[PDB]
C-alpha cells in the first residue's frame, strides 16, 4: 500500500491520459503487401482484415511478419512496438 | 443546318450529365476506400422463376455463411472462386476483387531479376517476345512446350539459367519432387494456380526439371509410391490442348534420362523442340568459361589447350566451380591476379 | 453558474421521422439533424427533422 500510495496520488492525471492509447485490436499480425495503400492483415482469430496505413507510421518502418499496435476503432496503426 | 441545331441541346444535356455525375463518382472513393475484412466468394447460378435469377455463395473468415447476389461494377476477371474481395459494414457486397491466389507459399518459389544448338535455343526463347508483330503476315505459330534433354554431365541447368538472364524476364524454379507431397489432389490446384499467376503477371520464364523421374509409368506392376504427377501431367497436357489461353506464357520442361517418354507429349502447345546432345565440345566450354571469367582479373596469357583437354564429362556448374576453386587458392598464394595453371590445378583439385 | 429545469418537447413530426430513421437504422452509421425555435431557456421545441446520406466513414 505505501508503494501504491504515491502512485494512487499520481493516478489523477491518468483520467485525462485515458483518452489516447486506450484502443486495442489485440495486435493482429500482417502477412505480405501487394500494394502500398492497402495491406492484408491476419488476426489470431483467423480473420483477415484490410486497412490503409496511417500518417503516424512510415511505410519503411513496416517489416514482413511484424507485430504492431493497431487501433480497434479507426482500424489504423497509431504506434508500432519493438517486440 | 436548321435540323442540326437540336444537337446543341443534346450536347448540353450530355455535359450536364458529366457535371452531375461528379458527386456520385465522388462518393465512390470515400465509400470503397477501406474494406474492413476479407471473405471467400463462391459463384452459384440461381433461377428466379427482366427478373433474371442471380445469386452467389459467400464464406466469411469468421465461418459465418450469409446470403447475397452478384453485384458491383463491370466484371471481367471476376465471378471466379477466388479471394480478397472488398466488403463494407453489414452490406456484404462486392466492390474490388483482387486475386492473391490460394495458400500462397507454392508461388513464392523463387525471385529472379555448343554454339549451334545454343543459337537455335536463344532464337527459340527470343522469338515469342519478338516476332509476334511479324507473325501476322508470315503466319508463323510459335512453339510452346520445349523439351531439352541429353546425357548426364552436360550442365544444361545453369546453361538454361544463363539463357534466362538473356531473356531479361523473371525466372522461376520448380523441381520434380516439389510436385510430390503428403496431401492428395494437389496437382490440379498447383496447375490452376500457376496458370493463374502466369495469367496475372508479366510474360516471365518458367522452367521445370526432372520430368522423367516423375513421369515414370512403372512397367513393373507390383508397387510404387507416386502415381500423382502422371495424371498431373495428363491434366497439364489437357489444359495445354483443349484450352485457348494456352497461347499465353510458355512452360519449359527438361528430362535427364530418355528411358521414359510419353508419345502424347507431341503437339504445338505440348513439347515440340527436341534436341539431343552428342558429347559437347571443349573449346565452346572454354569460350563460355571465358565469358564467365572475363569479369575477374586474370593474366591475359592462355593456351586454352590444357584446360580444354583436361575437361571430360563435366557440367557448366562444374566449370564455374573450377573457376571458383581457382579463385580459392589464388587468395592464399599471395598473388592478386589469377594465373593459367590455377585452372588445371583446380580441375585436379575438385575433380 | 445558473441552472434551471429543462424539458424536451417532442411532436409527432420528429417521432415519425425518427421511425423512418428507424427503418434507416441499419447497422451502417447514419446522421440526422433537428430544427426548432427557442422561446426561452428552460423550454425547447423541435419541429423540422430530416435525414442525411450514408457514408463509409460513419
Amino acid at each position: 500500500a505505501p508503494p501504491a500510495l504515491w502512485d494512487l496520488a499520481a493516478d489523477k492525471q491518468t483520467l485525462q491520459s485515458e483518452q489516447p492509447l486506450q484502443v486495442a485490436r489485440c495486435t493482429k499480425i500482417i502477412n505480405a503487401d501487394s500494394e502500398d495503400p492497402k495491406y492484408i492483415i491476419n488476426v489470431k482469430q483467423f480473420a483477415k482484415f484490410v486497412v490503409d496505413l496511417s500518417d503516424q507510421v512510415a511505410p519503411t518502418d513496416i517489416e514482413e511478419g511484424m507485430r504492431v499496435g493497431v487501433d480497434r476503432n479507426k482500424y489504423q496503426i497509431h504506434i508500432p512496438l519493438p517486440p | 443546318k436548321i435540323m442540326k441545331s437540336e444537337v446543341l441541346r443534346v450536347t448540353h444535356e450530355l455535359q450536364a450529365m458529366k457535371d452531375k455525375i461528379k458527386e456520385n463518382s465522388e462518393k465512390i472513393k470515400v465509400n470503397k476506400t477501406l474494406p474492413y475484412l476479407v471473405s471467400n466468394v463462391i459463384e452459384l447460378l440461381d433461377v428466379d422463376p427482366q427478373r433474371k435469377g442471380k445469386c452467389a455463395v459467400i464464406k466469411t473468415s469468421t465461418r459465418q455463411t450469409y446470403f447475397l447476389p452478384v453485384i458491383g461494377l463491370v466484371d471481367a476477371e471476376k465471378l471466379k472462386p477466388g479471394d480478397l474481395v472488398g466488403v463494407n459494414k453489414d452490406s456484404y457486397l462486392i466492390l474490388e476483387t483482387l486475386p492473391t491466389e490460394y495458400d500462397s507459399r507454392v508461388k513464392a518459389m523463387e525471385v529472379d531479376e555448343l554454339d549451334k544448338q545454343i543459337q537455335e535455343l536463344v532464337e527459340a526463347i527470343v522469338l515469342p517476345m519478338n516476332h509476334k508483330e511479324k507473325f501476322e503476315n508470315l503466319g508463323i505459330q510459335p512453339p510452346k512446350g520445349v523439351l531439352m534433354y541429353g546425357p548426364p554431365g552436360t550442365g544444361k541447368t545453369l546453361l538454361a539459367r544463363a539463357c534466362a538472364a538473356q531473356t531479361k524476364a523473371t525466372f522461376l524454379k520448380l523441381a520434380g519432387p516439389q510436385l510430390v507431397q503428403m496431401f492428395i489432389g494437389d496437382g490440379a490446384k498447383l496447375v490452376r494456380d500457376a496458370f493463374a499467376l502466369a495469367k496475372e503477371k508479366a510474360p516471365s520464364i518458367i522452367f521445370i526439371d526432372e520430368l522423367d523421374a516423375i513421369g515414370t509409368k512403372r512397367f513393373d506392376s507390383e508397387k510404387a509410391g507416386d502415381r500423382e504427377v502422371q495424371r498431373t501431367m495428363l491434366e497439364l497436357l489437357n489444359q495445354l490442348d483443349g484450352f485457348q489461353p494456352n497461347t499465353q506464357v510458355k512452360v519449359i520442361a527438361a528430362t535427364n534420362r530418355v528411358d521414359i517418354l510419353d508419345p502424347a507429349l507431341l503437339r504445338s502447345g505440348r513439347l515440340d523442340r527436341k534436341i539431343e546432345f552428342p558429347m559437347p565440345n571443349e573449346e565452346a566450354r572454354a569460350r563460355i568459361m571465358q565469358i564467365h571469367s572475363r569479369k575477374m582479373n586474370v593474366s591475359p596469357d592462355v593456351n586454352y589447350e590444357e584446360l580444354a583437354r583436361c575437361t571430360d564429362d563435366f557440367n557448366g556448374a562444374q566449370c564455374k566451380a573450377v573457376c571458383v576453386e581457382a579463385g580459392m587458392i589464388a587468395l592464399r598464394r599471395g598473388a592478386t591476379e589469377l594465373t593459367h595453371e590455377d585452372y588445371m590445378e583446380g580441375i585436379l583439385e575438385v575433380q | 453558474a445558473v441552472d434551471t429545469a429543462e424539458q424536451v418537447y417532442i411532436s409527432s413530426l420528429a417521432l415519425l421521422k425518427m421511425l423512418k430513421h428507424g427503418r434507416a437504422g441499419v447497422p451502417m452509421e447514419v446522421m440526422g439533424l433537428m430544427l426548432g425555435e427557442f422561446v426561452d431557456d428552460y423550454t425547447v421545441r423541435v419541429i423540422d427533422v430530416f435525414a442525411m446520406p450514408q457514408s463509409g466513414t460513419g
